[PDB]
């Protein structure tokens, strides 16, 4: 109840913090992925809204 | 606008056949016997779900 610790010196610290900000922008060709070069497949895919 | 567009898209999804003969349940029931009609109704149910 009557003792205190006081610093008599200091230190300058440089720390590193890494934060993600953005990610990969991707695009998908639905017809090419599902029905790549196929007219019958494309016509059937039109049925799915 | 996003919420309204989501609801409108959900409504417009009801016109899709999803591979069935028709997108209308009443037409499927009227044009087919129960056992065959069950298959088309299953396709519509899966699509709408
Ligand atoms: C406070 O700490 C610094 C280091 O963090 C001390 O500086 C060092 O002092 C010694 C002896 O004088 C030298 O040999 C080192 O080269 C010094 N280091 C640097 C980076 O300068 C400083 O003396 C301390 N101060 C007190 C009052 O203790
Ligand atoms: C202060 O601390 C001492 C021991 O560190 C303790 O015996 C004493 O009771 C404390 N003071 C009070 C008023 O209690």
């Amino acid at each position: 109840n009557n003792s205190i610790a006081i610093p008599t010196n200091f230190t300058i610290s440089v720390t590193t913090e890494i934060l993600p900000v953005s990610m990969t922008k991707t695009s998908v060709d639905c017809t090419m992925y599902i029905c790549g070069d196929s007219t019958e497949c494309s016509n059937l895919l039109l049925q799915y809204g | 606008n996003h919420n309204a567009q989501a609801l409108n898209t959900l409504v417009k999804q009801l016109s899709s056949k999803f591979g069935a003969i028709s997108s209308v349940l009443n037409d499927i029931l009227s044009r087919l016997d129960p056992p065959e009609a069950e298959v088309q109704i299953d396709r519509l149910i899966t699509g709408r779900l």
